[PDB]
RNA sequence: GGCCGGGAACUCAAAGGAGACUGCCAGUGAUAAACUGGAGGAAGGUGGGGAUGACGUCAAGUCAUCAUGGCCCUUACGACCAGGGCUACACACGUGCUACAAUGGCGCAUACAAAGAGAAGCGACCUCGCGAGAGCAAGCGGACCUCAUAAAGUGCGUCGUAGUCCGGAUUGGAGUCUGCAACUCGACUCCAUGAAGUCGGAAUCGCUAGUAAUCGUGGAUCAGAAUGCCACGGUGAAUACGU
């Protein structure tokens, strides 16, 4: 059924697909087909078992859908949310990438908040 | 970070890290270099950064390797 | 402010120059310091001269600048050490083996710089704005320059009042094209704040 | 004014001849990829106050940074008393 | 106002020689198209043949009919106080305002492609439907009813 | 023989050869399909050719570099009609009546610093 | 093959910098195909006039400076033993560039 | 490949010109002026654009560009140097860009420009980097070397509107170069990131032919760090009856 986790993928473009993917994405999803050796343009409805099968064994030597969002995640207050410039972006949401921090960089701290 | 390859240090320290680190450690280093990063070989020795005041401290470990001091170390007053 | 320049805007006609030469970019910008420094330590050490104008032209490594001025034989110097004294300057503060050359100017009542000279010669004369103003304009009318609208800079008199001085005389059309009109300004520092003066001679045509 | 802010790097690049053009291209080859010896790379850091990014790319008459053309390098202030009166030749109004 | 400026003066057709086709392209032109709209407009021109079943040289007009205006408003503020006063179509515009009735629903509407959305609404017309048909269904309302004041 | 007009619009510039027959039109050393082949403008040059006659009597060596789809077309459409004026000296009413004969001067804006294209005024709605 | 650049700037120059070396630099020997345009070089400037929160000014000032292809091919002794005789046109090479 | 010769016919190019000037047929119209219909010629009534802002005009702004009266202090409201900050946020606004896709995306084949810049330079080429760029490097003093290939585009399968292969924030990881050193406050690349937003109300503004609409291209400013700004091309409509 689901290989390893979220964003199961159906009818659409194996690359273009695998994209849904979080662990691979919008050219990770490319790279790793290309270990894959299969066809690109087909749905995932075209899909079977006799390739998915050498799916596992590749997500396993990458990052899988569920983990690559928690480890980069505490790796965070691993090392970086002490009184670290970035982790005072953290803690409190705004960007890390010295931008103007007022607005115009709405979607790092969330929505309007007047 | 933005090295990568060659990472070197300011002499606020480094002139220091031939001569205060053979020391042990002191009180908190008059350090106005918050830009270099700190070597995972300084662990737990005092840096003071300065903030612009003076010289503010930082909670040092190992598992810091190739991380920034200016980083851990605030510069304005928020609110 | 509207009034640009007239003699820049009309340049590409007979209109003259003061530094035409060439060079590569390896060499454009020293060059032209070192005409700056030519042309700045040849204006203040020679305020008495009257200077109409230093033109500067580098044919190679050795430049023939010339210099338009008034009297000819105050120019001289002391019998020709300015020639070679001021030569002496430029060897140096140009880096080339310079050549001077000095241009009379026949009948300086019909040079814009000049006739702004003589005016700021006697503005800080301590002298009426008005009387010494207008006497001065038939002297070129007797003399030529069919047309010249004279003009002297702000600050008029003990109050804040600044105005101006519009004071056509003649024939000084600006928008034409064909009108090749002498311009040059003079200013004076005066013991109250920044006293000047424009004039627009009119010196026919082609 | 400030002139001695306008004459601050007129000192701060009298040494880079001395510091940079004789020295760190020794060091240099250390510094770009040709081998990174970190303890080598501390010879070039004896001069600060001399870099080639601390050019000041200051106009030569009044002093403002801002302004420079890499051809001259003056302010777009004082080239228009230039241009008028033909200090700089080959240049008239651009009417095109 | 005083001054008056003729119609400019246009080519034909590239593909079927025919001045009125070649003006229809000209209108639809958002972010300077054309080429795109070979493979958008053109290629659904070229299938409004076929999928209407005759030559669409001068057949292609059976849908317009109805379409044809006879009013819009014209504001005139005369001596300072705007008025309904619509005046009649001139030829300038009752004829633009019928290209200006065509792709004001075809952009989004959630199909293949307008390469052949457009390609969709045209026969409509002569199958009684589409956005260029409802438009005279609206300007019939604002005149011929407010005599006392039109 | 060979028959030579300069021709030029919009910034395009083409060197245009008609001989007597030959109906082959080289363009580039490329075929009418190959450079000019079923394009937004591979019928925009050649309406100056059906008022006259057709391919098998004219021949185009054609010597064009520069403009775009309609530019590099451009410089033929118009590059044509100088070309055959000699070709037939007689015959210019019908294309001035065309219009064909006419240069399309239509330069496009030199622009103007200050307003964004030149001669649009940006966005300040409120004054 | 030697190709020669005449630096110069404007019609007043230009027009007889072309000319007087064609005469010159071709005598019997050199194979000058009379003169040759290399179309000339054009910089423009963007200035501002009063230094202030106007950024509207923005000044333009271009430079038509040209260059001319007398292009002595053939090293003649006669046809550069002249080329020291004249002295007008202050400020051009004859730069033997390949 | 037009490669060398060779023609410079000739594209292109440039030192000078001519060509549109109410010039003419005809008419409206006082005949006049003006206007119009028509003709000629590439160019019909300033052909097309810029340069050129009268008198005046506002204590306009500018002593922070400079100069500049007066007011200051001169071991100093002078200065050197080192950190930071001009980008910080609690929000509002001004401007621009990016989208919100299938007029688009993917990759494949395809032809598609101009202007410029530069021997302290682009950097040919050659090897790898998914790339960043790096190791090698011609050439040129530039109608001789690079940037730099155009790009949308078309045919090929493609999803048929999917908060989407849209979009790109975003984050951290991995790395490339720039500069000693780039968290604050370098860029760039790769990876994950796929958010809001699926065309925007009250409303409001811009728009006259190559116009809008666009598509890209580079340049200057540049140790470096454009959605800013300069410059160039690619495609290309309607509106303008009306006071």
């Amino acid at each position: 059924a689901r290989i390893a986790g979220i964003n199961i993928p159906d009818h659409k473009h194996a690359v273009i697909a695998l994209t849904s993917i979080y662990g691979v994405g919008k050219t990770r999803s490319k790279a790793i087909l290309a270990a894959a050796g299969i066809a690109e343009d087909v749905k995932i409805s075209e899909l079977s078992e006799g390739q998915i099968d050498t799916l596992r064994d590749e997500v396993a030597k990458f990052v899988v859908e569920g983990d690559l969002r928690r480890e980069i995640s505490m790796s965070i207050k691993r090392l970086m949310d002490l009184g670290c410039y970035r982790g005072l972006r953290h803690r409190r949401g705004l960007p890390v990438r010295g931008q103007r921090t007022k607005t115009n960089a709405r979607t790092r701290k969330g929505p309007r908040k007047p | 970070r933005s090295l990568k390859k060659g990472p070197f240090i300011d002499l606020h320290l480094l002139k220091k890290v031939e001569k205060a680190v053979e020391s042990g450690d002191k009180k908190p280093l008059r350090t106005w270099s918050r830009r270099s990063t700190i070597f995972p070989n300084m662990i737990g020795l005092t840096i003071a950064v300065h903030n612009g005041r003076q010289h503010v401290p930082v909670f040092v470990t190992d598992e810091m390797v190739g991380h920034k001091l200016g980083e851990f170390a605030p510069t304005r007053t928020y609110r | 402010g509207q009034k640009v320049h007239p003699n820049g805007i009309r340049l590409g006609i007979v209109k003259p120059w003061n530094s035409t030469w060439f060079a590569n970019t390896k060499e454009f910008a020293d060059n032209l310091d070192s005409d700056f420094k030519v042309r700045q330590y040849l204006t203040k050490e020679l305020a008495k001269a009257s200077v109409s104008r230093i033109v500067i032209e580098r044919p190679a490594k050795s430049i023939r600048v010339t210099i338009h001025t008034a009297r000819p034989g105050i120019v001289i110097g002391k019998k020709g050490e300015d020639v070679e004294k001021l030569r002496k300057v430029v060897a140096d503060i140009a880096g080339v083996p310079a050549q001077i050359n000095i241009a009379e100017v026949r009948k300086p009542e019909l040079d814009a710089k000049l006739v702004a000279d003589s005016i700021t010669s006697q503005l800080e004369r301590r002298v009426m704005f008005r009387r010494a103003m207008k006497r001065a304009v038939q002297n070129a009318m007797r003399l030529g320059a069919k047309g010249i609208k004279v003009e002297v800079s702000g600050r008029l008199g003990g109050a804040e009042i600044a105005r101006t001085e519009w004071y056509r005389e003649g024939r000084v059309p600006l928008h034409t094209l064909r009108a090749d009109i002498d311009y040059n300004t003079s200013e004076a520092h005066t013991t109250y704040g920044v006293i000047g003066v424009k004039v627009w001679i009119f010196k026919g045509e082609i | 004014a400030k002139q001695s802010m306008k004459a601050r790097e007129v000192k701060r690049v009298a040494l880079a001849d001395k510091y940079f053009a004789k020295r760190a291209e020794l060091k240099a080859i250390i510094s770009d990829v040709n081998a990174r010896w970190n303890a080598v790379l501390k010879l070039q850091t004896l001069p600060r106050d001399s870099s080639p990014s601390r050019q000041r790319n200051r106009c030569r008459q009044t002093g403002r940074p801002h302004g420079f053309l890499r051809k001259f390098g003056l302010s777009r202030i004082k080239v228009r008393e230039a241009a008028m009166r033909g200090e700089i030749p080959g240049l008239k109004k651009a009417s095109w | 106002r005083r001054r008056v400026i003729g119609q400019r003066k246009i080519l034909p057709d590239p593909k079927f020689g025919s001045e009125l086709l070649a003006k229809f392209v000209n209108i639809l032109m958002v972010d300077g198209k054309k080429s795109t709209a070979e493979s958008i407009v053109y290629s659904a021109l070229e299938t409004l043949a076929q999928r209407s079943g005759k030559s669409e040289l001068e057949a292609f007009e059976v849908a317009l009919e109805n379409v044809r205006p006879t009013v819009e408003v014209k504001s005139r503020r005369v001596g300072g106080s705007t008025y309904q006063v619509p005046v009649e179509v001139r030829p300038v515009r009752r004829n633009a305002l019928a290209m200006r009735w065509i792709v004001e629903a075809a952009r989004k509407r959630g199909d293949k492609s307008m390469a052949l959305r457009l390609a969709n609404e045209l026969s409509d017309a002569a199958e009684n439907k589409g956005t260029a048909v409802k438009k005279r269904e609206d300007v019939h309302r604002m005149a011929e009813a407010n005599k006392a004041f039109a | 023989n060979q028959y030579y007009g300069t021709g030029r619009r919009k910034s395009s510039a083409a060197r245009v050869f008609i001989k007597p027959g030959n109906g082959k039109i080289v363009i580039n050393q490329r075929s009418l399909e190959q450079y000019f082949g079923r394009e937004t403008a591979r019928m925009v040059v050649r309406q100056p050719l059906e008022l006259v006659d057709m391919v098998e009597k004219l021949d185009l060596y054609i010597t064009v570099k520069g403009g775009g789809i309609s530019g590099q077309a451009g410089a033929i459409r118009h590059g044509i009609t100088r070309a055959l004026m000699e070709y037939d000296e007689s015959l210019r009413s019908e294309l001035r009546k065309a219009g064909f004969v006419t240069r399309d001067a239509r330069q496009v804006e030199r622009k103007k610093v200050g307003l964004r294209k030149a001669r649009r005024r940006p966005q300040f709605s409120k004054r | 093959r030697i190709r020669i650049r005449l630096k110069a700037f404007d019609h007043r120059l230009i027009d007889q910098a072309t000319a007087e070396i064609v005469e010159t630099a071709k005598r019997t020997g050199a194979q000058v195909r009379g003169p040759i345009p290399l179309p000339t070089r054009k910089e423009r400037f963007t200035v501002l006039i009063s230094p202030h929160v106007n950024k509207d000014a923005r000044d333009q000032y271009e430079i038509r400076t040209h260059l001319r292809l007398v292009d002595i091919v053939e090293p003649t002794e006669k046809t550069v033993d002249a080329l020291m005789r004249l002295d007008l046109a202050a400020g051009v090479d004859v730069q033997i560039s390949l």
